[PDB]
DNA sequence: TCGGATGTATATATCTGACACGTGCCTGGAGACTAGGGAGTAATCCCCTTGGCGGTTAAAACGCGGGGGACAGCGCGTACGTGCGTTTAAGCGGTGCTAGAGCTGTCTACGACCAATTGAGCGGCCTCGGCACCGGGATTCTCGA
DNA sequence: TCGAGAATCCCGGTGCCGAGGCCGCTCAATTGGTCGTAGACAGCTCTAGCACCGCTTAAACGCACGTACGCGCTGTCCCCCGCGTTTTAACCGCCAAGGGGATTACTCCCTAGTCTCCAGGCACGTGTCAGATATATACATCCGA
């Protein structure tokens, strides 16, 4: 009658978000009456898969400011700049964003 | 004789110079008090965190850059380089606000 | 109280710059001003009956971002 | 002096950055954005599937649901590659114990 | 020099290897001690992705260095 | 070898035409198209309820979450009348 | 003993059913409890709307000499009343139709 | 000596005639064909219910309709009485679509 | 059976009496290839939406209440086909 | 500015298919009782909001010269509206047939719930390096001749 | 076409404050076990979706003709734009006071759950009349002399 070390259930599955967590959420979250044991699993992987995406191109925005930190300008330049993501978030506005540097072609100087 | 610039070479660089930066454009004291002044004749006696009155400039600034452009692309669209009130009228029935 | 005067004409100015307008015309400031009352106006209420459900006597900031949401308006940033 | 627990993303979005870009930083402004966007994909996500499986007369929501909805919400690409991770996360769960 | 492999299992086997070393031979001497295929050895260290084209210099791994080790 | 029950809310939208005009009918298409308009709105308010409840930290749902979201769902005149009309029939219940 | 039986909506005073709107809101998974308010209020609020809609409908079909209720007069009823149509700016009826309007530059001379 | 209209006359007439009415435009047949047609692309051997056709026919219908709404008042704020596919093009961008 | 070249079923005459309908009064001659692309891709994505939801429930027949749903998802809900 | 020709509105018979209504019944709502946790109320702490005063400095406000843009008027020719004869396939009415939606049993694997416990995550402190700021020079533009 | 002024960028030096990391601990995720039912699979029944064939006639198609409208071009007048001078209030820093938000403990009562019983809403079947068609006639409107 000796209990096995523990182990989190996000390392079986090799994730980083915690599986635990999402599942109390669902749990709590008045969403349906029973939820099954692989809904966390596949949340979380989703959700990190889209963080990653998310952070590697304002890092690579970042970069080429030559700048070592991420500002909320660097994330609103990777957003804008993708059409898939730009889909994604249509209604979304970011504090502290801007706007894409274009102009209409024909407000340019004539010769 | 002083040197002048043609009419619009410093309207391109406002907005190269405004367009590149992320600040905000309206004064701060005017705008808390618009606010209050506003939500005085719902309730009386009220008050306010800092971060709302931020959040409420925040949005209405975007709201009215993003105004601003479909008006500019309305004007373009007739011919035209001027924006006028009734380029804001057109925009805003096609978007659905106005009735 | 016309507070509304606030909103100087070099402000408009600067958000039309910023939005891509060239030459700006004599009558737009009216308009602005009028349609920045009204959106304010609705915010507003939204979140004034916020707090008020909430039988409380400071707005917060957390009601201004659900009232924005609620008009399907998200903001990001601002404890949401 | 007793504070109350807040709960955020923070630590698991740095992880992730960390193994992204070995060598990068970011300002509290970045994380709270970062929270936000969590929090609503997590909320959408959560909303379609239960709709989801109200609406064929069920009282449990499984692995099938949330892959329909990710489906339904994200487009081509993104859902694509989102199923594949999902699935072979479930299996790599699923596999091990 | 020493270095560290951590496997998947929770253990930490020590390869006697020099900076010079390519990460091929890592994977050899891993499979030499522990029977794990070299085309099975994936290794992190410093955050970088350890390819056999290049050598343990290469990813300045020195002595007393920790990696890491997947046979997924 | 009969079919299942179907809900639905014809004889109530009947009674209350019954009652506004008493020498008027309704033909099917309608009465399917009222059919949905209430649906659609009983939806709208009782997620609204639900949203605001869980908001303020609290585990119930009483006549002031429908109250406010009644308040702010409709527009002015609708919902003062609608709010007006809800307190009286509470309050007629309650008395009772 | 025991004494009959009188339905809430009776005591209510109302005409829609407070019993099938208190189990609809239980089986709805929108709370973990539910009061014993909320069905009245609820009920009382659809039927204002009903009786409200009904009404202009009937009047819209009774200017066009008709005994009956079409889908065109729902149309009418909704689109020509201010808040009824902010309130369903975003529905299309079927069978429906649209609004007798012309612009009046394209009219003749 | 053929008795002929003055052009604009018959459209301001069919005008008003399609405005009074509310039955259906578009043919059933060819749509139902397009429908399927279109549905054969994400999985074979599928079959359709009318209802779900009739309903497909209807909202695309109404859709149409606004577009056209929308085009004409971008082609009348431009002194033009002739609709042209920039206009389209216009209102589709301003109302938010790609 | 595969069936192809059905998009120019839709006639000029008919896109005409949409177009009065709508309040127009003079058509140019390059509206109908732009109206024929415009209704294609709002077909796509609604037919796209309602297969996805009736292959989640094991079926082989696309329902109306499919083609509501998925109506309803995208903002322009439809009154009088149930639900 | 009149008058002929065309399309639309108005009045009457008539025949059919959908609406309104009467039954049977069976499942869902109502009456009576218990028990247990969620929510209302009182008391306390201290943090954040409001208010006032001085300076200082950048931004707001006002006036003027002028050049480019909005707008009206004119001419042309070309694409689109209207009408007629010809060709095509949509629409309606039957008749067959079977794939598949829908309902009933059953039986087992999966999720909810509970007690002990232990390692992950959050609050507090600090330390030092990335980024803000100022001064200077090289560079890249624009306008008059 | 070419050169004289302004605005912008790159470089170097200096200083500050917040981002990354370390400790301590308390509450939530783990582990082991029991029990009840949600749904997966098999079987059967009946409907409605698909296919074919014939006929009728209304709608789509193609062609000819004329005209009105889209578009380029020119001239005028005036109204925003760039620049200089004067005026003002925004902003930063500091100092005081207190109202209302955030916890904590205690207690009554409001709602979930169970059993028993009965009546209201739904599926089914039927009659009859509101209105959709067909026919004829009166009236409003458009375009040429």
């Amino acid at each position: 009658k000796t209990r096995a070390k523990a182990k989190t259930r996000s390392s079986r599955a090799g994730l980083q978000f915690p599986v635990g967590r999402v599942h109390r959420l669902l749990r709590k979250g008045n969403y349906a009456e029973r939820v099954g044991a692989g809904a966390p699993v596949y949340l979380a992987a989703v959700l990190e898969y889209l963080t990653a995406e998310i952070l590697e191109l304002a890092g690579n925005a970042a970069r080429d400011n030559k700048k070592t930190r991420i500002i909320p300008r660097h994330l609103q330049l990777a957003v804008r700049n993708d059409e898939e993501l730009n889909k994604l978030l249509g209604r979304v506005t970011i504090a502290q964003g801007g706007v894409l540097p274009n102009i209409q072609s024909v407000l340019l100087p004539k010769k | 004789k002083p040197h002048r610039y043609r009419p619009g070479t410093v309207a391109l660089r406002e907005i190269r110079r405004y367009q590149k930066s992320t600040e905000l454009l309206i004064r701060k004291l005017p705008f808390q008090r618009l606010v209050r002044e506003i939500a005085q004749d719902f309730k009386t006696d009220l008050r306010f965190q800092s971060s709302a009155v931020m959040a409420l400039q925040e949005a209405s600034e975007a709201y009215l850059v993003a105004l601003f452009e479909d008006t500019n692309l309305c004007a373009i669209h007739a011919k035209r380089v001027t924006i006028m009130p009734k380029d804001i009228q057109l925009a805003r029935r096609i978007r659905g606000e106005r009735a | 109280r016309d507070n509304i005067q606030g909103i100087t004409k070099p402000a408009i100015r600067r958000l039309a710059r910023r939005g891509g307008v060239k030459r700006i015309s004599g009558l737009i400031y009216e308009e602005t001003r009028g349609v920045l009352k009204v959106f304010l106006e609705n915010v507003i209420r939204d979140a004034v009956t916020y707090t008020e459900h909430a039988k409380r006597k400071t707005v917060t900031a957390m009601d201004v971002v659900y009232a924005l949401k609620r008009q399907g308006r998200t903001l990001y940033g601002f404890g949401g | 002096r007793r504070k109350t627990r807040k709960e955020s993303y923070a630590i698991y979005v740095y992880k992730v950055l960390k193994q992204v870009h070995p060598d990068t930083g970011i300002s509290s402004k970045a994380m709270s954005i970062m929270n936000s966007f969590v929090n609503d994909v997590f909320e959408r996500i959560a909303g379609e599937a239960s709709r989801l499986a109200h609406y064929n007369k069920r009282s449990t929501i499984t692995s099938r649901e949330i892959q329909t909805a990710v489906r339904l919400l994200l487009p081509g690409e993104l859902a694509k590659h989102a199923v594949s991770e999902g699935t072979k996360a479930v299996t790599c769960y699923t596999s091990a114990k | 020099m020493q270095i560290f492999v951590k496997t998947l299992t929770g253990k930490t086997i020590t390869l006697e290897v020099e900076p010079s070393d390519t990460i091929e031979n890592v994977k050899a001497k891993i499979q030499d001690k522990e029977g794990i295929p070299p085309d099975q050895q994936r290794l992190i260290f410093a955050g970088k992705q350890l390819e056999d084209g290049r050598t343990l210099s290469d990813y300045n791994i020195q002595k007393e260095s920790t990696l890491h080790l997947v046979l997924r």
